[PDB]
């Protein structure tokens, strides 16, 4: 029963708000200013993981305001673009906690995301150099929605909160239909004090062999093609 | 050699949470940009003001072990 994006999502992609977010983004484009995450990319974090496969959800701001930067997931960054404070602290708590890990080479996350990770910016759009910009179109009204359905229409997800921010705040799921870790942000300000005792990466793990379903491999891998 | 101090990330906090790091509190929502470097290891963060003022706040300096070099702008 009702198991796709598709799920509302077909609403959800009728209504005004959303119509009207996209055309404003739309127009900004063509308007001579360039918006980010190319038009293509926009919805990569749904594309590479499907509703049913949701096994654990990492909650991002925004996208990357710089050139080549962002492409559609949270975190992650292009094959050849420096690893951002963030995800190099990611590693940092990954290198010590997972002991079969090690330190890839690039912020290219798309494989925890064809495992089950979805890494979902709460606004999708960002312009060139101003952060937060698009943070007025409705996005996180969208954004809302789906956090709302995977709570709905699943069971057992976890979710890794980080920052005040995506933390609680715009994240009120049901603590027992689904495991809820919270931790202060990643970043260099808050990552010491706070962050990197956390073992949300093994902890999210240890809860789903537990439920029987395969862990996830945390350690970053590469293709291509062409 | 004159050139870009390239911010990679900026991050949207809320003012308890800049306090519990700073020790004051600012007046609204703070965006953390980060620019890294691996020649010193440092991290270099300029906390401004939410969108569309960006008004500097503070400038923080943090080393290889995490150890912060605060002022105030």
């Amino acid at each position: 029963n009702e198991l796709t994006w598709h799920d509302v999502l077909a609403e959800e992609k009728q209504q005004p708000y959303f119509l009207n977010t996209l055309q404003t983004v739309a127009s900004e484009r063509q308007s001579g200013v360039t918006i980010y995450p190319p038009q293509k990319d926009v919805f990569n974090a749904f594309r590479f993981t499907e509703l049913g496969d949701v096994k654990v959800v990492i909650l991002g701001q925004d996208p990357y305001h710089g050139p080549g930067q962002a492409h559609g997931l949270a975190f992650s960054v292009r094959p050849g673009i420096a690893i951002p404070p963030s995800l190099l602290n990611m590693y940092k708590e990954l290198e010590n906690t997972i002991p079969g890990f090690t330190r890839p080479n690039h912020g290219y996350l798309e494989s925890w995301a064809r495992q089950g990770v979805l890494l979902l910016n709460t606004v999708l759009t960002v312009r060139a150099g101003q952060a937060h910009s698009h943070a007025s179109l409705g996005w996180e009204t969208f954004t809302d929605k789906v956090i709302s359905l995977i709570n709905q229409h699943r069971e057992g997800v976890v979710f890794l909160l980080w920052g005040s921010h995506a933390q609680k705040k715009g994240a009120i799921i049901d603590k027992q239909r689904h495991h809820v870790l919270k931790a202060p942000h990643p970043s260099p300000l808050s990552a010491h004090r706070g962050f990197f005792g956390c073992n949300h990466f093994v902890l999210a793990n240890q809860w789903l062999e537990q439920r029987g379903e395969t862990p996830i491999d945390w350690m970053p891998v590469l293709p291509a093609e062409s | 050699t004159g050139k870009q101090l390239v911010i990679q990330e900026s991050i949207l906090m809320l003012p308890e949470e800049v306090e519990e790091v700073i020790g004051n509190k600012p007046e609204s929502d703070i965006l953390v940009h980060t620019a890294y470097d691996e020649s010193t290891d440092e991290n270099v963060m300029l906390l401004t003001s939410d969108a569309p003022e960006y008004k500097p706040w503070a400038l923080v300096i943090q080393d290889s072990n995490g150890e912060n070099k605060i002022k105030m702008l």
